């Protein structure tokens, strides 16, 4: 087993598709255990300005009683089998997961079906749920890293819906009514946009059969999103009460198409990430990483690689004193044009062995592997095989680092958006200088 | 504000602009802010029938 002859051995996502435009897919294992969960394309992305946090309310009152099953009965349910259930709702995805024994699937898929088709709506379980919202609304506004990225979200996608939040603004929250969440679930919860994933122990012949059993009587066989915009901002909520200062500066990145994905992973591998509990500290291979360990100048630091269907974000968030954004600034930029105008092959390889690293390890457990399913069967259309993934790694020298690093990097105007003590925080012309090398 | 990205080119527009008006000057009437009897070799034992600095 030379790696290769593993990464053959993994077994495939069988795909099929119900009459109803189901996407109903599975890989199969050995494992007693299962997760399945049902993706469907909905999100603030396909929110309105008025509809805005309709997509976080439906997802909140999902769980909470459905028409089959009053109430608690249905949460009566999956703890009864010993099933973990859980949703997340992304600015472009939404999923409700179950995890289960594997001798449990068919109960459990009978669960999703009446979770997304038979909701509640219990006018009094929303007016229960509005105060929570608004109670997690306040929540999130001390997440001091949640709020930065809506912040760049917001300034870099002005004017388009990928501005919106997640929960939306609370005026909202608080207008939304019933009918705003009927009509939002029946035109958004389409059985086109919707994919049955299901990782670990279920058969997938098993699992078409519960899906045309129970998902059948959904929708036959319209919200498509509007190409949105970058542009160029800042966003500065100086506040110096805060002990910390989190700054976030992204540039308009690929989608989940455009196979420049791969190479430019590539180069946040090469830049990393670093906190203060870390392990080698003044050692570690990235530059950035190395420097901040050596004079202490942040607390954390990341690359986020944020993409959606048609553009997306690429960049840093590091958090640091008040009294070194500038020097952060400045290494981070530094090391963007050292990778945008000399990427070297040393680094390249370091990269391509972290990129397969966290594709390998990401990809364990039945939770991963599930949502990883549900989430290529719509944003790529087809799950990606790690054989594919490697071969892609492969391609990527320094001359497609450099060359794919110019493309998205070099001389672009770039989004900031900064939070807490950030007085020092240069300017966006220093900033948009800092985007292009004089010497080079 | 940082004084590079903003007051370096402020300062620049208002160089040029200093620029154009001395070289004005300069080039189209160099004694126009100039006294005349200053042409003249300076001799001791002849005032000029008016006298004033610049
Ligand atoms: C000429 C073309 C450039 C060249 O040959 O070398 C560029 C090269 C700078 O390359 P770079 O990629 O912009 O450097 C980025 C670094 O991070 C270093 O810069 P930084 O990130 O620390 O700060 C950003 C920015 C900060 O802005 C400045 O430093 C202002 C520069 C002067 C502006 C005019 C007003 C102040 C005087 O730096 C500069 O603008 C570079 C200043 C030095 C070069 C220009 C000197 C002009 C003198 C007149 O210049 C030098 O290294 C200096 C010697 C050669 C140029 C002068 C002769
Ligand atoms: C006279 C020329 C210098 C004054 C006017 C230009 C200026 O102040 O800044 C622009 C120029 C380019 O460099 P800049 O983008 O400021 O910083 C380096 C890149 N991060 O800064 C310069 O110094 C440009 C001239 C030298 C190269």
């Amino acid at each position: 087993a030379t790696y290769a002859q593993a990464l053959q051995s993994v077994p495939e996502t069988q795909v099929s598709q119900l009459d109803n435009g189901l996407r109903v897919a599975s890989e199969q294992s050995s494992q007693p255990t299962c997760t399945v969960g049902v993706w469907i394309d909905a999100g603030s992305r396909y929110e309105n300005e008025k509809n805005n946090g309709a997509g976080y309310f439906v997802e909140h009152l999902a769980f909470k009683g459905t028409k089959n099953r009053p109430g608690s009965a249905l949460e009566k349910e999956v703890e009864s089998m010993g099933a973990h259930l859980n949703a997340y709702s992304t600015r472009e995805h939404t999923a409700y997961y179950i995890k289960a024994l594997s001798k449990d699937l068919p109960k459990a898929v009978e669960l999703l079906a009446d979770i997304v088709q038979n909701c509640s709506l219990e006018d009094s379980q929303i007016e229960k749920e509005r105060d929570v919202i608004l109670q997690e609304l306040q929540e999130n506004d001390s997440s001091m890293r949640d709020v930065v990225f809506d912040y760049l979200h917001a300034t870099a996608f002005q004017g388009t819906p990928l501005a919106q939040s997640v929960e939306g603004p609370s005026e909202n929250v608080r207008k939304l009514s019933r009918a705003d969440l009927t009509e939002y679930v029946s035109q958004h919860y389409k059985a086109p946009r919707m994919v049955l994933a299901a990782a670990g122990g279920v058969e997938h012949r098993q699992l078409l059969d519960l899906a045309q059993k129970h998902f059948s009587s959904l929708s036959g066989t319209v919200p498509a999103f509007t190409p949105c915009r970058f542009t160029g901002s800042e966003i500065r909520h100086r506040d110096d009460a805060l002990p910390l200062a989190h700054v976030a500066i992204a540039v308009e990145g690929p989608g989940w198409a455009n196979p420049d994905n791969v190479p430019l992973q590539v180069a946040n591998a090469i830049i990393g990430h670093y906190d203060s509990t870390y392990g080698g500290g003044t050692h570690m291979s990235s530059t950035l990483a190395s420097v901040a360990a050596t004079r202490k100048l942040c607390q954390s630091f990341q690359t986020f690689n944020i993409c959606y269907a048609e553009t997306g974000l690429l960049g840093a968030h590091f958090v640091c004193d008040n009294m070194s954004i500038d020097d952060m600034m400045f290494f981070l930029q530094g090391q963007w044009m050292r990778l945008c105008t000399s990427a070297t092959e040393s680094e390249v390889v370091r990269g391509k062995n972290i990129l397969r690293n966290a594709l390998v390890s990401h990809l364990d457990g039945t939770t991963p592997v599930c949502e990883d399913i549900g989430r290529s069967l719509l944003t790529y259309g087809r799950r990606i095989p790690l054989a594919e993934w490697e071969s892609r790694i492969a391609e990527v020298d320094a001359s497609v680092v450099r060359e794919v690093c110019s493309k998205y990097f070099y001389d672009q105007c770039p989004a900031v958006a900064g939070l807490g003590p950030i007085e020092q925080l240069p300017d966006y012309n220093r900033i948009r200088s800092g985007m292009f090398w004089l010497r080079f | 504000i940082p004084f590079h990205p903003y007051y370096t080119i402020k300062d620049i527009l208002g160089a040029l602009f200093m620029m154009l008006i001395l070289l004005i000057l300069v080039l189209f009437s160099p004694d126009l802010l100039g006294d005349p009897d200053n042409y003249t070799p300076a001799n001791p034992l002849n005032t000029p029938p008016h006298i004033k600095p610049e």
